[PDB]
RNA sequence: CGGCCCCCGGCGCGCGCCCGGGUCUUCCCGGAGUCGGGUUGCUUGGGAAUGCAGCCCAAAGCGGGUGGUAAACUCCAUCU
RNA sequence: CGCGACCUCAGAUCAGACGUGGCGACCCGCUGAAUUUAAGCAUAUUAGUCAGCGGAGGAAAAGAAACUAACCAGGAUUCCCUCAGUAACGGCGAGUGAACAGGGAAGAGCCCAGCGCCGAAUCCCCGCCCCGCGGGGCGCGGGACAUGUGGCGUACGGAAG
């Protein structure tokens, strides 16, 4: 009983499955760039303002240590996956000890 | 294999190794003159990720631009004009420094034509851009059919234009809903066919 | 300024519109020029077909226009992969190519597929020196013209059915009304508060 | 030190990579034997030394290297940085020598900025695992310490002497 | 219409170059003081900022950009 | 102390080349007013136009998506007819004001850096020659460039073995 308005709309087409286009597979982390950049991280070290952020995210709290993210790094999208990265640092040199 | 970790050891230029040897040269650079032809690129990657290739013919100039925007340049301050154009102090000169860094660079060098630039240092005063040029009439270059295009005499002077990924960035250009714009052709080819009366024979 | 019963009005000739006008007095000079752009052109090609290559059929976008069938850009990839000809032979077979075009239709993407073989089908190539690889005897008998014209097979040929005769039958005159419409309208806006009042009765407890 | 790195360039030194001269005598002694005899494998293991920091790298990440020389006046010496850090991961031996132009001259080059060693030869094995234990003994496993040590930051010898001096007359204020 | 003189685009002897396609399996896969955010000028129909530019802060990698009312949550679309 | 290398740089009436200035109708990059209109006038409008400045070409600029869309979906740019004096902007005053579908003109697509692979397999210059016209070479031997990376196969529509 097809109709073009409502919750099941449009003109009843069936569905071309197909593997797909290759440029949406464009920021994966392909395990040899995995190995790049953390190889670097290590001969580099961290930025200042995040050294100043995991020492907020240790002892003082966490919502005063992402509105430091929120300021520094733009977005709140960005913020917290730097903060979650963050303390997968924090976790990895303290609990892995 | 090397220059992919050369990438990503320059896209953290705040640590403590890249802040110190991004300032070591930052000296360095600031002690020479206003332009300064550099012997090889100082950052090999970032240039052959822009078009160098290190073989006769391809050229760097490192120049130097004095950072800040524009000061109207009127006597005292006075323009003469309705307030909304007692603008002397707060102006912006919509062109960037690095379309400014190479048209001064390809300015000097008029047998040369210029590819694009990068970035190699700032201070506070003063910003570093490594600017490639191309000399087209060597048979390194006037050879290689993927070289040809720059010696066609229609890229002369391509900055003074605006055409290079550096200057075609002040122009506006490019697809989308947030660049119409110009919508045909360039910034003032739209304006012209969008304020030209368009009356036929039969009307 | 005003007067009596009349308009108000906003012509825009407060610019200096006189400099960028465009008289189009030269506009048969240069209809008589593209037609010797194409003359010229379809003799200078070969029996090859004027007016280019075969274009898709395309549905266009937008509800105003999305009941009818235009001609596209190139088949593509996914359309060109059943045909079963090569995404770069395909042009110098005479077959336009959009690789960024997407199939997510199954009826639109056989429409194209049968449209292309159909072509192929009713083309006739010419080897160099005759050899001759998928390809016969003398060319179709001289090929029974020379050159086309806007367009190979006809791109646009908007269609309909039928769809002669039926008879009234109940639960169709009894049903499908407009109460159907302003039901299904009022479900698809009342759909996102009804899960939110569903999800306050899960942690009532 | 100098008479480790004359052990290393006497090692390297009979490893030197083909020349455009011996490239002319060499392609044409592998077409006369083959317009004569049309040899299957005439030869089965031509070695040589790699060179070149974007084939280095590709070595050390491959653990196909066995002994990473590498250079020490490199102009961007982020070209080179990151190398000695990589060898450690891979756990191939490196050792910095001094001059980028000396070890140039190995590859008839000006400078060449790495040079690496895959398949040494069997029989002088034995010179290349002598010393390597030598290398990373000073290298590779001193890595905890060897990233630890901050450089520079000593005052000028006019200045350091005014410091000695008005250490001296705190040190006459005591006895 | 004829005759004259020169100039031009394209058939055939001698150089030069020359293994493509499908299926599966394994491996590879990308552009940074840039994106973006702040603020400040200009500009635009672009309005809780369309574009551009200065200065400051400055990224990510199932990421990023866009989806025309600022924000948080989510799903989908689309592009690279 | 001498010598050798390399890096950074100098000099020369060095060998061989190149750039300059004009014209500027159209085209490209910036810079940019005021008269005028609002019955006064500041935001606005005139106008991103006049003047100023720099670059080209027989055309230039643009151009193969970090798009439009929101449905049965289209598919680089440029031009036309529409959309439309419309959504929107504005002392919401005077005024200003685009786009997407749709119909046409024309239609054409590609390449690199990177990731790896191939013993730098690559280029320039000189010298005598195959052998030539109206001169350009693939062939020969030397000097450089080049591993801080030339050349080949490859580009997101996927690619390679
Ligand atoms: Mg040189
Ligand atoms: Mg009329
Ligand atoms: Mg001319």
């Amino acid at each position: 009983y097809p109709m073009a308005v409502g919750l099941n709309k449009g003109h009843k087409v069936t569905k071309n499955v197909s593997k797909p286009r290759h440029s949406r597979r464009r920021g994966r982390l392909t395990k040899h760039t995995k190995f790049v950049r953390d190889m670097i991280r290590e001969v580099c070290g961290f930025a200042p303002y995040e050294r100043r952020a995991m020492e907020l995210l240790k002892v003082s709290k966490d919502k005063r240590a992402l509105k430091f993210i929120k300021k520094r790094v733009g977005t709140h999208i960005r913020a917290k996956r730097k903060r979650e990265e963050l303390s997968n640092v924090l976790a990895a040199m303290r609990k892995a000890a | 294999g090397a220059y992919k970790y050369i990438q990503e050891l320059w896209r953290k230029k705040q640590s403590d190794v890249m802040r110190f040897l991004l300032r070591v040269r930052c000296w360095q650079y600031r002690q020479l003159s206003a332009l300064h032809r550099a012997p090889r690129p100082t950052r090999p990657d970032k240039a052959r990720r822009l078009g160098y290739k290190a073989k006769q013919g391809y050229v760097i100039y490192r120049i130097r631009v004095r950072r800040g925007g524009r000061k109207r340049p009127v006597p005292k301050g006075a323009t003469y004009g309705k307030p909304v154009h007692h603008g002397v102090n707060q102006l912006k000169f919509a062109r960037s420094l690095q379309s400014v860094a190479e048209e001064r660079a390809g300015r000097h060098c008029g047998a040369l034509r210029v590819l694009n630039s990068y970035w190699v240092g700032e201070d506070s005063t003063y910003k570093f851009f490594e600017v490639i040029l191309i000399d087209p009439f060597h048979k390194a270059i006037r050879r290689n059919p993927d070289t040809q295009w720059i010696t066609k005499p229609v890229h002369k002077h391509r900055e003074m234009r605006g055409l290079t990924s550096a200057g075609r960035k002040s122009r506006g250009l490019g697809k989308g809903h947030k660049f119409h714009h110009t919508i045909g052709g360039s910034r003032r080819a739209a304006w012209r066919r969008r304020n030209t009366l368009q009356l036929h024979r039969y009307r | 300024a005003p007067s009596r019963n009349g308009m108000v009005l906003k012509p825009h000739f407060h610019k200096d519109w006189q400099r960028r006008v465009a008289t189009w007095f030269n506009q048969p000079a240069r209809k008589i020029r593209r037609r010797k752009a194409r003359q010229a052109k379809a003799r200078r090609i070969a029996p090859r077909p004027a007016s280019g290559p075969i274009r898709p059929i395309v549905r266009c976008p937008t509800v105003r226009y999305h009941t009818k069938v235009r001609a596209g850009r190139g088949f593509s990839l996914e359309e060109l992969r059943v045909a079963g000809i090569h995404k770069k032979v395909a042009r110098t077979i005479g077959i336009s190519v959009d690789p960024r075009r997407r199939n997510k239709s199954t009826e639109s993407l056989q429409a194209n597929v049968q449209r292309l073989k159909e072509y192929r089908s009713k083309l006739i190539l010419f080897p160099r020196k005759p050899s001759a690889p998928k390809k016969g005897d003398s060319s179709a008998e001289e090929l029974k013209l020379a050159t086309q014209l806007t367009g190979p097979v006809m791109p646009v040929r908007n269609v309909y059915k039928k769809e002669k005769a039926r008879v009234i039958t109940e639960e169709e005159k009894n049903f499908k009304a407009f109460a159907s419409l302003r039901m299904a309208r009022a479900n698809a806006r009342l759909f996102g508060i009804r899960a939110k009042r569903a999800k306050e009765a899960a942690e009532q407890d | 030190d100098r008479q480790t790195a004359t052990q290393l360039l006497k090692l390297a030194h009979k490893y030197r990579p083909e020349t455009k001269q011996e490239k002319k005598q060499r392609l044409l002694a592998r077409a006369e034997k083959k317009a004569a005899g049309k040899g299957d494998v005439p030869t089965k293991r031509p070695p040589v030394l790699r060179a070149g920091v974007n084939t280095v790298t590709t070595l050390v990440e491959n653990k196909k290297a066995q002994l990473v020389v590498i250079a020490h006046d490199v102009d961007p010496i982020e070209l080179v940085v990151f190398l000695p850090a990589l060898c450690r991961k891979m756990g191939v031996p490196y050792c910095i020598i001094k001059g980028k132009a000396r070890l140039g001259r190995l590859v008839h080059r000006k400078t060449c900025t790495t040079v690496a060693f895959t398949q040494v030869n069997s029989e002088d094995k034995g010179a290349l695992a002598k010393l390597v234990e030598a290398i990373r003994t000073n290298y590779n496993d001193r890595y905890d310490e060897i990233r630890r040590h901050w450089g520079g930051n000593v005052l000028g010898p006019k200045s350091v002497a005014r410091i000695a001096k008005l250490e001296k007359a705190k040190a006459k204020e005591l006895a």
